[PDB]
């Protein structure tokens, strides 16, 4: 995950979390 | 310490800049002393290498790094709180050269959002930001694992 103030974890979670499928480069 | 790493910033912010349609000579400020872009030879492999790794991982999650721009502050004051913050973040599981294409691709995003809101003059500023925290935190983890010389052997 739910929503807090200091940090809008609902969508970060999702977008730093769903590039697992390439280890960049 | 070394000037190279703000030479290597602006190469790959001013080229996305071009694919917008936009111009780095119009929003640049004064020239400073002595040395140029990354052009010549061993700099400019740096930046060849470096430009493939965030041009495949912006066809692969351009709708991500978009998302993940439009959530982040870029005017003075509160931006230069608000970049540091989730830069300590993406960093947290390793200062790895992987984390560091990330570092850089959402830097010159943040930049071309900028421009794209008409904020044009702060070019120069987030330039500096990411430059800034480039040379307090990845510098001596960077040489101390052979430098940007060996990031091209390892993704060119």
């Amino acid at each position: 995950g739910s929503h807090m103030s200091a940090m809008s974890t609902t969508d970060l979670e999702a977008y730093f979390k769903d590039c697992v499928f390439k280890d960049w480069g | 310490m070394s000037q190279s790493n703000r030479e290597l910033v602006v190469d790959f912010l001013s080229y996305k800049l071009s694919q917008k349609g936009y111009s780095w000579s119009q929003f640049s400020d004064v020239e400073e002393n002595r040395t140029e872009a990354p052009e010549g030879t061993e700099s400019e492999a740096v930046k060849q290498a470096l430009r493939e790794a965030g041009d495949e991982f912006e066809l692969r999650y351009r709708r991500a790094f978009s998302d993940l721009t439009s959530q982040l502050h870029i005017t003075p004051g509160t931006a230069y709180q608000s970049f540091e913050q989730v830069v300590n973040e993406l960093f947290r599981d390793g200062v790895n050269w992987g984390r560091i294409v990330a570092f850089f691709s959402f830097g010159g995003a943040l930049c071309v959002e900028s421009v794209d809101k008409e904020m044009q003059v702060l070019v120069s500023r987030i330039a500096a930001w990411m430059a800034t925290y480039l040379n307090d935190h990845l510098e001596p983890w960077i040489q101390e694992n052979g430098g940007w010389d060996t990031f091209v052997e390892l993704y060119g």
